[PDB]
Formats: structure tokens, sequence, C-alpha cells
């Protein structure tokens, strides 16, 4: 997924 | 062990020559300085494809370091039944010969029996200096999806960009070469072309039936074998496979  | 006479620069080659099982074979690419053992997966209609990558049982542990993963891990079998990492130099020294035009197929299976396919046309593994980098001309198709082109979860608008895999360099916990500033190898236990960090993970943790939780893995990370466009990132695959072919065999 994604990161901040 | 149980590995075939006939040689060649690839599995097609192989098969070319006549080869009809699908098994241990020796093969020497243009600048493999010496032969070495592959599996071949030969289908009835003379395709040949040399496979790289395999995960089926969850036997052996993809978190390893850069060398391990440049030099290969896991073991071959003539039957075609254990899990390995063929190594990221004999990747790159095959899908870069003499400018042949190579297709990948990855290819997935369910905890319900569902197979589903992705193939990527002119796919190529850079050389180590510019860190075994991914890199293919476009999706070519297939029921999976194309998780390399990027997914948006939805966390974020910048998610899509973030989690493509064209122009990845290869990333170990010991290596990172990703676009995170954290280390992505490192927190989802695993070597791969890592963005920041991905939509389609194959060799991420081995977690058995699928389905699983963010708490399963005490930070948060989405870490399974997963396939965005196919499955949720909470759904860990069953089988992969990921295989290389001449382009015009598709
Ligand atoms: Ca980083």
């Amino acid at each position: 997924g994604p990161r901040p | 062990v149980q590995i075939h006479d006939i040689t060649g620069k690839d599995c097609q080659d192989i098969a070319n020559k006549g080869a009809k099982q699908s098994g241990l074979y020796f093969i020497k690419p243009l600048k493999a300085n010496q032969q070495f053992l592959v599996y071949c997966e030969i289908d009835g209609s003379g395709n040949g494809w040399t496979v790289f990558q395999k995960r089926l049982d969850g036997s052996v542990d993809f978190k390893k370091n850069w060398i391990q993963y440049k030099e290969g891990f896991g073991h071959l079998s003539p039957t075609g039944t254990t899990e390995f990492w063929l190594g990221n130099e004999k990747i790159h020294l095959i899908s870069t010969q003499s400018a042949i035009p190579y297709a990948l197929r990855v290819e997935l299976e369910d905890w319900n029996g569902r197979t589903s396919t992705a193939d990527y046309a002119m796919f190529k593994v850079g050389p180590e200096a510019d860190k075994y980098r991914l890199t293919y001309a476009y999706f070519a198709g297939g029921d999976a999806g194309d998780a390399f082109d990027g997914f948006d979860f939805g966390d974020d608008p910048s998610d899509k960009f973030f989690t493509s895999h064209n122009g990845m360099q290869f990333s170990t916990w010991d290596n990172d070469n990703d676009k995170f500033e954290g280390n992505c190898a490192e927190q989802d236990g695993s070597g791969w072309w890592m963005n920041k960090c991905h939509a389609g993970h194959l060799n991420g943790v081995y977690y058995q039936g699928g389905t699983y939780s963010k708490a399963s893995t005490p930070n948060g990370y989405d870490n399974g074998i997963i396939w965005a466009t196919w499955k949720t990132r909470w759904y860990s695959m069953k089988k992969t496979t990921m295989k290389i072919i001449p382009f015009n065999r598709l």
C-alpha cells in the first residue's frame, strides 16, 4: 500500500 | 535431482529444440560466464517459460538481504513444487540477452482455486549498477489487473504515483533504493521493486488463509503477497509465479  | 540434457539461451530455445517435459534444464544466457539450472515450464504448444519466482506453501522466508536476492535462494525441484528466487543477476542476464524482447507473466492463485494472470510486454531487469531496476513497455492484459501501474488505495491522492512499479530499483532491508523516507523493504520484510511502497508485492509474508488483519503485523504494514488490482491489500495469495518468455510467444 501507500505511506504518509 | 534430474536436470535435462538439452540446453539453450533460455527455456524457449530449449523448447525449440524438442524438449517437451517441464523440469530442470541448464541454460547459459549470452553473457553468463557459466550455465545454470532453471525450471522450465513447457506446455504442449511449444511454449517454454523460464520460471524465476515461485510461492506455494510458506517454506522459505523471503526476508533476505541484497547478496541473497542477487544470487538466488530457495530450492529448485524437478516437479516444480518448491519456492525460490532465481536471483537478480540471472534474471538480468536472461531478460536483457541479445535485446530479445521478453514478456513477463505473473500468475496468481487464490485460496479458493481461482487463478489470474497479468502480462507485461518488453520486461527487463537492469544490472547491479542501476540496482536491478524493473522496466517494461506496457501492460499486455490479464484478469489480475495492472498492479504495476500503481493503485489509489484511497489513503492519499498521490497513492497511485507512489505505488507504481515501472522504473523502480530493487530494495532489500539492507539496500534501500525506494522513494519513501523510511525503509519499505525493511518494514514489509521482503526484497522488491519498492516505490512508496507498493500495489503489487509477491515476495511478501505468506499468510495462511488469504485474509489477514492490520494486527497480524504490529506496525500496521500491509505486507502480504498482494496484487491490489485483483484482491484487497488484506488478502495474501496462495501461490504466485513470475516467469518469462519471448514476446512473440504471446
Ligand atoms: Ca527509503
